[PDB]
């Protein structure tokens, strides 16, 4: 159970980097919506940022959290530097994907998938 | 009321020893008294013994028999056979 | 014999002697040394030894491996450390090549070798991009080959060949969009391996 | 051996034809269904049976190395002819 | 008519003559609008306001375990005991053997080829029946 | 169902939706969204067109290989209509024109042509027929455009009784002649979003309760035309056309409570405030709703 | 070789009877609504089920659970097994308790009222193998089949 | 310097796999059965991991087999079943493990073909 760390030596140290990343993303959305001339609202962009962070709330391994922060910072760098184009930013929102069926009966009617 | 009895037990685990004693000594007399009641005895290795009772409209309860003696097994059988849950 | 590749025992002996030489000088890091039947010398090291071993081979007077030919990874899922990091070096002084191998898993960083070879910069970015191995103290670690926002590391053995998403232009939103991949013709998997052993010399003990 | 279905679509040599209710035949509207008219099953049948004097004959399909792998055909059965599995030519022991 | 799935089109549990539970795997999906058989019943239960308490293959296999635990011990042959108790109950009620001789349903090979709906629809099985009778 | 039109796949480009649709007027504003949605889920779309093929090119990427089929047709030629529909399971009529030409009056476009399409489709055995009319269609309208819509709506109902008839308000969207109309410059309007109308049409094909019904497609809010035009100018950052069009623009949008609407098809109407920037960004305080 | 039956006479769509009494294709929604309507209107002995030979256990329990929820216990099979005495209470009453591989350890096999060659061809093959290699003695009560 | 980490290894959040192809898949871990058409046993040495089969449908244009399953062709190889299970566990796939089936050792005797008094005597060679 003795492993080499990435950046953080425990979850408290890792959770600091998560908060710093969240602040960076939070403050970047208004400029992203303007620079990329997106049609989403700033609230939508921040609501999307929060949703992305929240699906990873169950992680308790500091090394995994470190990589998520590492990857999250790369994504932020791609956005702030406009390496991404408009298509790449809007891919988070799945606008052309129709809503898949979630309940059992709906899934049963359309196909065989669980 | 009651519709079906099921008894699960292991073939060799000591925790099912009381259930094993009950079956070899009392099941035959139980079946004679309840001729038209399904009493599904199902042995499976390394399972904790259990007593499932199914009542009308698919309501089920399960009582654990682990480490029970043959007498406690009899008692649990009488409790289920007098209920209408 | 016209069709058989000739052996070269002189080079095999030289490379073997140098392999022991390296193992004697850096016992702290060298775990295995082997020379192939086509005379390629491989040094297998603990991952902590990346910088000391590469520096020694670059700078030592009897090595002088001044050129990093290639740096890459191999994914082997059955191993606890699934990623094998391979450094291929070239010594112009002694007209020789050597291969240095270490290992890592999904969560263990490897020290960046940019300080030793400036060539390592983009090779390590490629390894990160294609395999997800994180190199520590890289001047600029980020994707290099995949599309922006691309998820996953395609060269891992468990990443599907056609991936998870595909692109098309959508008129309603007037932009290229990404959607789950559907193929008009699924890639046809072939089972080609013969059920008869080909090479007794490599038979594994049962 | 091309014949047309009741709806007029030509039937291919593999027997393919869209049935009456198949929407997919809309692809031929204003265009055409490409069908090869030289049915190989019909053409090979026109070839005469070859009379030979031996129990076993060999066929390479003609043209030496431009034909097919050379195979040997047993002609002991008198009820039927020997048929080449590659090119369909028939042989009979006189 | 509710179109179900054949044994090649579902992952389903079958128990052989020894009581050994085994499971098939999906080779191809059911044709047309056909559906996995337990899913049909589960869907019917919901529309009827009596939803069954399982939504996945793993959950309905947890249900099987509650009824008969051996049904999820795949490839295992679980022993069964208490022949003495069964023979006692067998003697309680007297029944007479009929005078009829014991005659199996299948006396010759022609009776072997078609016994179920799948083999009755098989053109190969029909060719076998024709060959052994004519 | 014939085996070829049993749905398969996961609703994507390479899937089989089971829909075989002939879309008349597919080369216009509404048609490009309808074809896109049909081709998104893997439908077979037949596109009869009057224009040059160069003008249909934007529809080709909308479907997987073989899923968009183009045919020549003439509004006055019933044989060309029969060729286009005789293999389809649904026919969608989006033919229209905001003006009259030397060769086609509002009566041709909105009465004779819809009636011909509906009649041939009935003869050919098409199961479904979707006809677009107008919210303000009225025999007693000043607009000859709206008068012809009322006459045509009646004729389609008589010819194809099971037709689904959709009556949208003015439609706003990237290629509309509504928001773009004002930007290029008493009455209450209830404009509806192009994507909402498209989703309603697509859902009317699937919904078996839609047959024989008449729908009104309206946006969530009603505005005074003065309030709308002022808002349009503000969004376009600008300092704040036949005569028939003027009458249409000044016709108050009818309130038909007895007709089902977008909600009855499972579609939520999109507010003009969310999408106005999308339409008007290229011409570069919400309006008060009733 | 019977797998080619899987390509013939298949049920691919839900069907209900139309006004004229003929089966006609319909949606899953419609087919299940008709079945659910009747199911809600019956209880107890008015609802029964028969399972065929190729049915899987997952479906068997699902149908049993569904019928139990209307208080019906008439879950039947086509193949008969005497319910006299212990019936199905004890697995050993209706199992091949020796197991298939156990035939190779037997010294005498008594076959009663069976033609295992066609009922269980691979089981009969196991009997022949023990007959051939273990000198097993086999007796039969029933028709003298080959 | 090292740190202590007691959590079970889990990489599902950093592999990039869509959620659908983690939770709803079922990995099968097994040693492939010998192809009965051949006597060679060299394809039965290693452990394999494949996934549950999903829908394939006919392409309307050509009739080709289409699929929407990105994992339809994925097949991993492992030295042992522990390695395969370890891989499945850290990727979040639920799995079934089937124990390797090894042919049981047989007793062969050419001489038995000519037994004086046993049934093993062969009627033909
Ligand atoms: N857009 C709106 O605000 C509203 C529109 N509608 C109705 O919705 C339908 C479509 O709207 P929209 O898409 O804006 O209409 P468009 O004018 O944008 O496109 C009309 C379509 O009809 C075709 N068409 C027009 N005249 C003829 C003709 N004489 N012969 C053959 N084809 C012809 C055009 O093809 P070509 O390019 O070859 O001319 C084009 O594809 C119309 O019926 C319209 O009246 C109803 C309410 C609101
Ligand atoms: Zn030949």
């Amino acid at each position: 159970t003795s492993v080499k760390p990435i950046f953080s030596r425990d979850m408290n140290e890792a959770k600091r980097r998560v908060r710093e990343l969240y602040r960076a993303w939070y403050r970047e959305v208004p400029n992203t919506v303007h620079l990329f001339q997106l049609d989403i609202s700033v609230k939508q962009g921040r609501d999307k940022v929060r949703e992305m962070f929240k699906k990873n709330a169950h992680i308790t391994d500091p090394r995994v959290v470190d990589l998520l922060v590492i990857k999250g910072k790369m994504e932020l760098e791609e956005t702030i530097k406009v390496w991404k184009q408009r298509t790449h930013v809007m891919r988070f929102f799945h606008e052309t994907e129709a809503p898949r069926p979630k309940d059992f009966l709906s899934k049963f009617y359309v196909g065989h998938d669980p | 009321g009651l519709r079906e009895i099921r008894i699960h037990l292991c073939q060799r685990s000591p925790g099912s020893q009381g259930v094993r004693d009950f079956i070899e000594k009392r099941y035959v007399e139980l079946k004679k008294a309840n001729p038209d009641l399904p009493i599904l005895i199902r042995e499976c290795s390394d399972v904790q013994p259990k007593l499932w009772a199914r009542y009308a409209f698919g309501q089920e309860k399960n009582v654990s028999l682990n480490n029970f003696s043959a007498d406690q097994v009899t008692r649990a059988l009488e409790n289920v056979l007098s209920s209408k849950a | 014999r016209p069709t058989v590749r000739p052996r070269n025992d002189v080079a095999h002996k030289q490379l073997s002697a140098f392999g022991e030489y390296v193992a004697e000088i850096l016992p702290k890091y060298v775990q295995q040394v082997q020379v192939s039947c086509f005379n390629e010398l491989e040094i297998c090291i603990h991952p902590d030894g990346v910088i000391p071993v590469l520096t020694f081979l670059r700078d030592h007077s009897n090595a002088q491996f001044k050129s990093l030919a290639d740096l890459t990874a191999v994914d082997i899922p059955t191993r606890q450390n699934r990623f094998e990091i391979v450094y291929n070096l070239l010594s112009l002084r002694f007209n020789s090549r050597i291969r240095v191998k270490t290992y890592t898993d999904e969560l263990t960083p490897i020290e960046s070798s940019v300080p030793v070879y400036k060539a390592a910069n983009w090779y390590e970015r490629e390894i990160w991009d294609m395999f997800g191995v994180f190199f520590a103290n890289h001047p600029d670690l980020r994707r290099i080959l995949t599309d922006y926002g691309f998820e996953g590391h395609p060269f891992r053995k468990d990443f599907p060949l056609s991936g998870y998403v595909e692109l098309r232009y959508d008129d309603e939103v007037k932009r290229v969009v990404a959607e789950p991949v559907e193929l008009a013709q699924e890639f046809r998997k072939f089972d080609l391996n013969s059920p008869w052993e080909a090479f007794p010399a490599y038979r594994q003990p049962p | 051996g091309v014949r047309t279905s009741p709806t007029g679509e030509k039937v291919t040599h593999t027997g393919q034809v869209y049935d009456d209710g198949d929407y997919r035949k809309v692809r031929f509207v204003g265009r055409q269904k490409e069908v090869n008219e030289n049915f190989a099953i019909d053409l090979i049948a026109e070839q005469p049976v070859s009379q030979v004097g031996s129990r076993v004959i060999s066929c390479d399909g003609g043209g030496g190395a431009l034909g097919h792998p050379r195979v040997y055909i047993n002609l002991d059965k008198e009820t039927k002819t020997g048929t080449c599995g590659y090119c369909g030519l028939q042989f009979r022991q006189q | 008519i509710l179109p179900g799935a054949a044994y090649t089109e579902k992952s389903a549990t079958y128990v052989n003559t020894e009581g050994r539970a085994q499971q098939t795997k999906v080779a191809v999906t059911p044709p047309g609008l056909a559906r996995e058989d337990w899913k049909i019943i589960r869907a019917l239960s919901e529309i009827a306001g009596m939803t069954l308490p399982y939504d996945t293959l793993d959950q309905v296999r947890n249900r099987l375990e509650e009824v008969s635990p051996n049904l999820v011990r795949y490839d295992d042959v679980e022993g069964a005991n208490y022949f003495q108790q069964a023979s006692e109950l067998s003697k309680l009620v007297n029944q007479q053997l009929l005078a009829d001789p014991l005659v199996p349903p299948q006396l010759t090979i022609k009776d072997f080829y078609m016994t179920d709906s799948i083999s009755r629809a098989s053109q190969t099985m029909a060719k076998c029946v024709k060959a052994v009778t004519e | 169902l014939h085996h070829a039109v049993i749905p398969h796949g996961k609703g994507g480009r390479s899937s089989v939706s089971g829909i075989v649709a002939t879309v008349f007027g597919a080369t216009g504003f509404l048609g490009r969204y309808v074809v896109n949605h049909l081709g998104r889920m893997g439908s077979q779309v037949i596109v009869p067109h009057r224009c040059e093929p160069y003008d249909t090119m934007h529809l080709r990427p909308m479907g997987d290989l073989g899923q968009i089929i183009f045919m020549d047709w003439n509004g006055r030629d019933k044989d060309s209509i029969r060729r286009a529909v005789e293999h389809s399971s649904v026919v969608i009529n989006l033919v229209g024109r905001e003006w009259e030409t030397q060769n086609f009056d509002f009566e041709d476009v909105f009465v004779k042509i819809p009636q011909a399409i509906a009649q041939v489709s009935k003869e050919a055995g098409v199961e479904k027929f979707i006809h677009i009319s107008h919210l303000n269609a009225d025999i007693k309208s000043s607009s000859k455009y709206l008068r012809s819509k009322a006459v045509g709506e009646k004729e389609v109902r008589e010819t194809f009784p099971e037709a689904t008839i959709i009556k949208p308000a003015e439609i706003f969207g990237r290629e509309d002649r509504f928001l773009n109309y004002f930007a290029n410059i008493k009455t209450v309007k209830q404009p509806v979003y192009i994507v909402d109308v498209t989703k309603g049409i697509i859902n009317a094909i699937k919904d078996p309760d839609a047959r024989g019904k008449t729908f009104a497609f309206v946006g969530p809010s009603r505005y005074l035309l003065f309030d709308l035009v002022q808002y349009v100018f503000a969004v376009a950052h600008r300092p704040f056309t036949t005569r028939d069009k003027v009458e249409r623009i000044h016709t108050t949008d009818k309130i038909l409570p007895h007709l089902p609407g977008l909600e009855d098809l499972g579609v939520e109407a999109t507010p003009l405030e969310l999408k106005a920037i999308e339409v008007l960004r290229r011409h570069r305080q919400p309006a008060k709703t009733i | 070789f019977a797998y080619d039956g899987l390509k013939r006479q298949r049920l691919t769509e839900p069907m209900v009877r139309n006004e004229k009494g003929l089966l006609t294709h319909t949606t899953w929604e419609d087919a299940l609504s008709r079945v659910a309507g009747m199911l809600q209107s019956f209880q107890g002995n008015d609802v029964a089920a028969i399972a065929g030979g190729l049915v899987d256990a997952e479906a068997l329990i699902a149908l049993k659970d569904l019928l139990n929820r209307v208080d019906s216990d008439t879950l039947c099979t086509e193949e008969v097994f005497p319910t006299a005495g212990a019936g199905t209470d004890l697995r050993s009453n209706y199992l091949l308790n020796t197991t298939i591989a156990g035939v190779e350890e037997a010294d005498v096999v008594l076959l009663v009222g069976t033609n295992p060659r066609f009922e269980a061809p691979l089981f009969n093959a196991r009997i022949r193998k023990s007959w051939l290699h273990n000198d097993l003695k086999v007796a039969l009560i029933g028709s003298p089949v080959d | 310097q090292l740190i202590t980490v007691d959590e079970k290894l889990d990489i599902t959040t950093i592999t990039g796999v869509p959620e659908e192809h983690i939770k709803t898949r079922k990995a099968r871990i097994f040693v492939p059965a010998r192809n009965n058409m051949q006597s060679g046993v060299n394809n039965t040495k290693k452990w394999k991991m494949e996934f549950d089969t999903r829908e394939r449908w006919e392409n309307p244009l050509m009739g080709w087999a289409s699929t929407a399953d990105p994992l339809s062709n994925l097949v991993l190889t492992f030295s042992t079943k522990e390695d395969a299970v370890a891989f499945a566990e850290k990727n979040g796939w639920s799995y079934d493990v089937e124990e390797r089936k090894v042919p049981k050792p047989k007793s062969k005797s050419y001489g038995a073909n000519f037994s004086w008094n046993k049934r093993t005597r062969v009627s033909t060679k």
